[PDB]
């Protein structure tokens, strides 16, 4: 039913969430826990962040690690229908950690894809031979770019009550056009274009150099399309249902909300498909990686 | 050809006579004479300083006789004088040839040498009226790579080379006053005696030859190894020396007995020795290996006292200071570590 | 090796003057360069210092703010922009070569400075004597007293002995309390402990006479002693 | 920290200046491509360095092609054994290996029972299967190509290779020499052998060197990113 | 006659380094052992001196 934080945004405590979302979030939590635990443990003690690309991969690891350690808070929320039983500023920083680590994971996937693009199609570039003390500067500046776009949730009212149930979700169906939903669409579409352009150009260069016949290059040209399709099958089903939401906002307003219930149930299952990229990025970005 | 064959018969007679003479001198091994001696304990040396700044593999270091400055040569074309107590760099000498295989600090400290694949011992004046380090001489008479150079004085330097010869030089003249032409493999190491009248030179013919600097002769020859001798170091007495070879054994020879005294080998060691030094008393035999770590040998009981394990690549150079205070250990992982 | 200072002359007070030092014959970009005053018939006084690569700039608290020292390592040129020139700034401004590594001899080359004429905490180095008449051949012991222990914790004592012959720029004799400089003959020797210092000249000659300044290099500003003049 | 003296601080500052110059020199040398130029005694290395770049020791040949600085280290004047200095070129980008393929029938100057192409084969076997060049790619050059295509009209390849079953045309014998040199690779999955024939070409050998070095730099970029 | 000078000077070298007065290996080993005990206290590597006498320490900054 309807709710107005500052505008009218129909919210729903639908009963399919409590059935299916805590198991998939528990699986994503424990799988990403073992993956990012091994990954951050290796990147901190076994092999240090020796290269520029290892710094960018470590930043992807700490981004999706902060996401999966934020994740059991959202799981314990999903044991409830939408009641947040853990205060008001903890859920505000929980939504901040979710949105910021989801966008930071996307930004670090994109910078690893651009680093691989310059390592393949522009191999005599200065950006391939950059030191650690500028790779860490670039990574902390990208962290700043992400946090500066996601702190607008930090300045929010935290839990928004429904009728007694204390909801805390930063993806409310509001027609105001907040920076969070536009940042969702932008954080897909601009890194989709960059990751797809860089991956397609990497495959086209490693085929035009006739060097795909090597035993390890044809592994890499598969595991670059693998990270591209992992990005797509994890982030696209949330963005298409958010575009369905925007279509219903342009065609329907906020009058009848019972089709929004099904659309938002789909939206939150695909938001679990978002965090499974945070689960999958350890094995795909480091355990598929040689020299590891 | 009868004459060459009858004289090599005389040569084999001389080898048999020398072998049986030094076998008649062999009555009791050093490992059974020093069996009553209380062994040194578990040598635990920590990395006190680590010297960062070389970009490529460090091929040689040499301590200054002030026991604080050391030069290190790496194949990024840089000769770096380090201050060890403060870790900081005193000079960076860019080399005309990047392929440096040896470096030597002068005992005065005024000069430093380097050399390698350019077959030239460049000598660098550290103490100029200008603030730069300039080349004072380039010794260009060797036809193989320079594997070791060693300063006798400010003006004398003996250089090992891969053309199977050592050579005593005069720096103000620029020409070799003496050539030591006895080895049949590439000479890979030098060690001056402490009284600087003798030097030993190990070569790739598995033989160490003791030379006389003044007379220019091969005084003694020491064949105890199976593979190429990469490293040599005099005992602080000057009456013995140890050799590090690719046989993965260190052998200590004596000048007065003219034979091998010990064998510092371990059955868990298959890779050769790149570097050999002694402590200030000669009780400890610091030996660098290709298994990425130095090994500290009891030089009187052949029991491995300690292990200096801090290097990510092959230990290529090590020196103990003249006061025996520290062991610098440079390596192919582009760092020198100071141990104590 | 030549340090040729330029500029100076008569400057009416409150006006600026840029003192240039064209360096020649040495690797200028490697040397930390100093400016050292010498007021007429007075002692040496350190003015400014710029590091090798211009990364560290110190001034005397007399000139802190009014003076600026700068380099041109391509042109091998040291500058001293002297804004708001007071009447105590009339002196001969020597430019001093100095390099700092382990075992270096800083303050070892001084330029023949420019006489600049103007119209009208710190470690005090006390040389209690101020004029010692000696014949050639006598063993002199010029002393110097510090207001603070110049013996640092690392082991060396940052005391610098200079000889300003008349009509000559100062010349470093003893660097770090015991070490003779490069052109200095083995007749000067330094000794001392922390605060009390002495320079023992043995078998004095006719060119060894002149003014003798001790200088600390433990702490900035580098204060000189009032010089012990030697006559015949 | 104020535990240092006024001269200890300036010595530390001098060391940081030295560090800055060392880092800039290492970054300058990181852009440059190091090439270990090898080959037999009469293999045509000097023809290669005089048509690619347009006393004792080893000889470096700096040249610039398409905004890469290359450095070709000729080590032909080292009569000492390769075992004691070949690890100096561990970390070289590629190995230019020149083979005068017209010397299939010719024998050496120091030993006249071994022919020069089999000596070049044994040198290629020692260099390719070395422990230091397990991943260093080899840009192999078969140099004297037109002299080879004349000499096989005058003398067959069965003098060199007895197991050869082809005729005395150029393309058969040239592909046979190329495959018999590329069969000396015992890694075959870690290092790549790039092969060319360099008789009278105009700026094509250095283009082949740039392309093979670009493939090596792509593979080392991908290993620097773990891929 | 091609390398008779090399082989004959090899015979001369084997003749001159045969005619050296060797010392028995017991006296050589005992002189090395006497040098090792006569200088054992002047060895900062087998006797690790405490940090006030060692110039190589750990730094606060
Ligand atoms: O983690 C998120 O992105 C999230 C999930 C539910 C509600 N708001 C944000």
């Amino acid at each position: 039913f309807l709710e107005i934080d500052k505008k009218n945004c129909c919210v729903f405590r639908d009963d399919f969430i409590v059935k299916v979302l805590p198991p998939v979030l528990g699986l994503e939590f424990i799988f990403g826990l073992l993956g990012n635990g091994l990954a951050l443990w290796i990147f901190c003690f076994h092999l240090k962040s020796w290269k520029s690309s290892r710094i960018f991969l470590f930043n992807l690891a700490v981004a999706d690690f902060l996401l999966i350690i934020c994740l059991p808070f959202l799981m314990d929320n999903y044991v409830r229908r939408w009641d947040w039983k853990f205060g008001d500023i903890p859920c505000r920083l929980m939504l901040f950690m979710l949105a910021m680590n989801r966008q930071g994971s996307i930004i670090f996937l994109t910078v690893v894809a651009v680093d691989r693009y310059f390592r393949v199609v522009h191999p005599h570039h200065a950006l391939n031979k950059i030191s650690n003390r500028t790779a860490a500067i670039i990574s902390c500046l990208l962290w700043g770019i992400t946090i500066g776009l996601t702190v607008h949730l930090l300045k929010k009212k935290m839990p928004i009550q429904n009728g007694g149930a204390n909801l805390c979700s930063s993806f409310s169906i509001c027609h105001t056009f907040q920076w969070h939903e536009a940042m969702f669409l932008l954080e897909f579409f601009l890194p989709l274009g960059i990751i797809l352009f860089c991956s397609a150009r990497i495959i086209w260069s490693l085929r035009q150099r006739q060097m795909d016949r090597h035993a390890k290059i044809k592994r890499a040209i598969t595991f670059i399309m693998v990270v591209a399709i992992v990005f797509v099958i994890c982030f696209l089903p949330s963005v298409v249902v958010r575009i369905r939401i925007f279509w219903l906002l342009h065609t329907s307003g906020t009058q009848n909300c019972e089709v929004y219930r099904s659309v938002d149930l789909a939206f939150f299952i695909t938001l679990s498909f978002t965090y499974m990229n945070s689960m999958l990025d350890p094995v795909v970005y480091y355990f598929s990686s040689p020299s590891f | 050809q009868s004459e060459l064959d009858q004289l090599r018969q005389e040569a084999e007679q001389l080898k048999n006579q020398i072998r049986d003479a030094r076998k008649a001198c062999a009555d009791a091994t050093l490992s059974q004479i020093t069996n009553n001696i209380d062994p040194v304990g578990r040598i635990q040396m920590r990395t006190r300083r680590t010297l960062r700044g070389h970009l490529a593999k460090i091929y040689a270091m040499h301590w200054g006789t002030d026991s604080r400055l050391l030069v290190s040569a790496s194949q990024d074309g840089k000769l770096i004088i380090w201050d060890s107590y403060t870790t900081n760099k005193v000079h960076a000498i860019p080399l005309r040839s990047s392929w440096v295989m040896t470096c030597a600090y002068a005992p005065s400290g005024n000069y430093v040498a380097c050399g390698g694949l350019d077959n030239i011992c460049s000598i660098y004046n550290l103490k100029t009226r200008e603030g730069n380090v300039r080349v004072s001489r380039e010794l260009a008479g060797h036809t193989g790579y320079l594997s070791c150079c060693r300063f006798l004085d400010d003006n004398q330097i003996v250089t090992s080379s891969g053309d199977t010869t050592c050579a005593l030089w005069d720096i103000e003249t620029g020409q070799q006053t003496t050539t030591f032409t006895g080895h049949t493999g590439d000479v890979m190491s030098l060690s001056l005696a402490p009284d600087t009248r003798l030097f030993v030179s190990g070569a790739c013919d598995a033989s160490a030859k003791l030379w006389d600097v003044r007379e220019g002769m091969c005084r003694q020859t020491f064949t105890g190894h199976e593979s190429d001798i990469n490293a040599i170091c005099f005992f602080p007495n000057g009456n013995a020396f140890a050799t590090g070879s690719d046989d993965a054994t260190c052998r200590l020879f004596d000048l007065r007995a003219d034979q091998e005294l010990m064998t510092y080998s371990h059955d868990n060691i298959i890779c050769g020795i790149t570097s050999v030094s002694f402590s200030k008393s000669g009780r400890l035999l610091l030996a660098g290996y290709d298994d990425f770590n130095c090994n500290v040998w009891d030089a009187l009981k052949a029991d491995r006292a300690g292990v200096l394990a801090g290097h990510d690549n092959r230990v290529s150079c090590l020196g103990v200071t003249d006061d025996g205070m520290a062991v610098a250990t440079g390596s192919w992982d582009s760092f020198l570590k100071i141990w104590n | 090796v030549q340090l040729v200072e330029s500029g100076g002359g008569l400057v009416q007070p409150g006006g600026s003057r840029k003192l240039s030092c064209s360096a020649s014959g040495f690797a200028f970009s490697s040397f930390g360069m100093h400016w050292v005053r010498q007021a007429p018939e007075k002692g040496l006084e350190w003015v400014a210092y710029i590091s090798s690569g211009s990364g560290t700039i110190y001034y005397a608290d007399t000139v802190k703010g009014r003076f600026t020292i700068s380099r041109d390592d391509p042109k091998n040129t040291l500058f001293l922009q002297m804004t708001s020139l007071r009447s105590e700034d009339t002196a001969m401004y020597y430019c001093v070569r100095s390099i700092y590594y382990y075992g270096s001899s800083p303050f070892d080359f001084w330029g023949q400075g420019t006489t600049l004429t103007v119209s009208s905490s710190d470690i005090v180095m006390t040389q209690a004597t101020s004029s010692v008449p000696v014949t050639p051949g006598e063993s002199v012991s010029i002393s110097c007293r510090s207001s603070k222990s110049l013996l640092h914790s690392n082991g060396n004592t940052y005391l610098y002995w200079f000889l300003q012959r008349p009509g000559q720029s100062p010349q470093l004799l003893i660097y770090r309390m015991s070490n003779l400089a490069s052109g200095v003959p083995d007749r000067f020797s330094g000794s001392g402990s922390g605060t009390a210092f002495t320079l023992t000249i043995s078998r004095l000659e006719a060119e060894d006479v002149g003014v003798y300044y001790c200088m600390q290099h433990l702490e900035y500003p580098l204060t000189f002693g009032a010089g012990t003049k030697l006559e015949l | 920290g104020c535990t240092l003296s006024a001269e200890d601080k300036a010595a530390v500052e001098r060391s940081k200046m030295i560090d800055r110059n060392l880092r800039e020199d290492g970054e300058k040398a990181a852009r440059e491509v190091k090439l270990l130029l090898l080959g037999a005694g009469e293999s045509g290395k000097n023809t290669i360095v005089k048509q690619m770049k347009i006393t004792t020791g080893i000889v470096e040949t700096h040249f610039t092609f398409k905004d890469l600085h290359f450095k070709m280290f000729d080590v032909g004047a080292q009569r000492s054994e390769r075992k004691k200095w070949i690890h100096c070129f561990e970390g070289v980008t590629a190995i230019i290996f020149c083979v005068a393929l017209s010397d299939y029938d010719l024998v050496l100057a120091e030993d006249e029972e071994m022919n020069r192409m089999h000596a070049s084969m044994k040198l290629f076997d020692s260099i390719c299967n070395n422990k230091w060049f397990t991943d260093t790619s080899i840009i192999l050059f078969l140099n004297k190509k037109d002299l080879f295509e004349e000499k096989i009209k005058k003398s067959p390849l069965t003098i060199c290779y007895p197991e050869y079953a082809g005729s005395n045309t150029y393309e058969e014998a040239a592909a046979y020499i190329q495959c018999q040199f590329e069969d000396l690779n015992k890694r075959k999955d870690t290092k790549e052998i790039y092969t060319h024939f360099t008789c009278s070409t105009d700026t094509k050998n250095v283009q082949f060197v740039f392309d093979a070095v670009t493939d090596v730099i792509i593979k080392n970029n991908l290993k620097d990113c773990g891929l | 006659t091609a390398s008779i000078a090399q082989a004959r000077k090899l015979v001369e070298q084997l003749k001159m380094e045969a005619n050296i007065d060797r010392i028995k290996v017991s006296k050589a080993a005992a002189d090395l052992m006497a040098y090792c005990e006569a200088h054992a206290k002047e060895d900062p590597l087998l006797t690790p001196v405490p940090a006030s006498e060692n110039p190589f320490r750990e730094k606060k900054f």
